[PDB]
């Protein structure tokens, strides 16, 4: 059931994350915190230009295998 | 000794709760707002027998219910949030510089006065959630006080902490419809896989996070395809409005002289990896309008790091 997708960083290298569409992408954001040293609250994440909702299943955004999420530092302004 | 007061969440379905003056609201109910107040740590008296009081917490089934008819599906910890960042803000003014609606710095606030500023130039936008569109019609109206406070429940934004402009500008417009047209048209290939078209439509066709410059968005994107070879994309259509375009800090000098495209702009002051500071800017008569927090000053040319970028109507077609 679950699926592979990728979360790309600001230095421009993918990794893959075993998702499933019901999890929601506060669940994701906490794989990609996970991977690299990066906190939940330093960065969002964006598909196909739009930005990903914490509260929200990732089947909202149409992930396919191997479709490329980007990982965006939040500014502190 | 005792009192009868009515609960609510929005202000037309109510519901009764007799409570005591020997504990507080919230041993006894939870936290509770009247007239904008939080009195959750007082101790209930005769001044609120017969008043109407918003719960926030401990809601019930049917209360909840109607939360999400009013507020979308959002999350327990939000009427909490909601209501005290309004309380909290209540403080805050907004300021009239050069015939513009401006928000004042308060509480590192400078941040939003970026969003607020860029979504008063969409002219042509609407919320599909209820409360959300009634702030965004009362901000436009003078009290923008509820507008305010509910976007920062909506983007999860901490009170009086810097946080991102293009962040919450962006989530704020996935709430958001268009009242006119507007259509974006991908067209992806791959030499395994074949050759397909992407439609979008309405307010969607208006942003994207990534490029700054309607070249740059325009321009053919290479990236692994599902086959493993090199998916391309690039966009063959595009009829909107106005374009929003958002990147991360890149430093240009825009100047009037050569007459830019773009109407609006956002600017990030400092380094990224620090605490920096938010600028709003709008070209007007052959000038750059910069609105820092309550204050504006005019300039012909400014050094400075864009982040958001707001362009008029887009008519375009290729291949
Ligand atoms: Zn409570
Ligand atoms: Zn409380
Ligand atoms: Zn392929
Ligand atoms: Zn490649
Ligand atoms: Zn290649």
């Amino acid at each position: 059931e679950p699926l592979s997708i990728l979360v790309r960083n600001n230095k421009g290298r993918s990794s893959t994350y075993e998702v499933r569409l019901t999890q929601t992408v506060a669940h994701l954001k906490q794989q990609v915190s996970g991977l690299e040293g990066v906190q939940d609250d330093l960065f969002w994440l964006t598909f196909e230009g739009k930005p990903l909702e914490d509260q929200l299943p990732l089947g909202e955004y149409g992930l396919k295998p191997l479709s490329t999420v980007f990982m965006n530092l939040r500014l502190r302004g | 000794l005792t009192i009868e007061v009515l609960v609510t969440v929005d202000g037309v379905n109510f519901r009764t709760v007799v409570l005591n003056n020997k504990n507080t609201y919230r041993s006894q109910l939870g936290c509770v707002f009247f007239n904008g107040a939080d009195i959750s740590d007082t101790i209930p008296d005769e001044k609120q027998n017969g008043h109407s009081l918003y719960l926030a917490d401990n809601l019930t089934a049917d209360e909840t219910k109607a939360l999400k008819e009013l507020y979308g599906p959002v999350d327990p910890t939000f009427l909490h949030r909601f209501y005290s960042l309004k309380a909290a803000v209540h403080g805050w003014k907004m300021v009239v510089c050069d015939k513009v609606r401006s928000l004042k710095l308060s509480d590192n606030n400078c941040y939003l006065n970026a969003v607020i500023m860029t979504l008063d130039l969409l002219k042509d936008i609407k919320f599909v959630i209820p409360a959300l569109q009634h702030a965004f019609m009362k901000h436009k109206g003078g009290d923008s006080t509820d507008f305010i406070a509910l976007i920062m429940a909506y983007g999860n934004c901490t009170f009086g902490a810097p946080d991102d402009a293009s962040r919450l500008l962006h989530t704020v417009l996935a709430k958001a419809e268009l009242c006119c047209s507007a259509r974006m048209v991908w067209r992806e290939w791959c030499n395994v896989c074949g050759i397909k078209d992407v439609v979008l439509q309405g307010l969607k066709a208006c942003c994207y996070v990534g490029v700054q410059t309607v070249e740059d968005l325009r321009a053919r994107m290479t990236y692994v395809c599902q086959c493993g070879g090199e998916r391309h994309r690039q966009l063959v259509e595009h009829t909107t409005p106005w374009l929003l375009l958002s990147g991360t800090p890149n430093e240009k000098l825009v100047t009037t002289s050569t007459a830019p495209d773009f109407v609006a702009f956002n600017v990030f002051q400092g380094i990224e990896t620090a605490v920096g500071h938010y600028v709003h800017a709008r070209l007007k008569g052959g000038l750059i309008l910069k609105f820092d927090s309550g204050t504006v000053s005019k300039t012909s040319d400014w050094k400075c790091k864009v982040t958001d970028v707001l362009f008029p109507g887009q008519k375009y077609s290729s291949d």
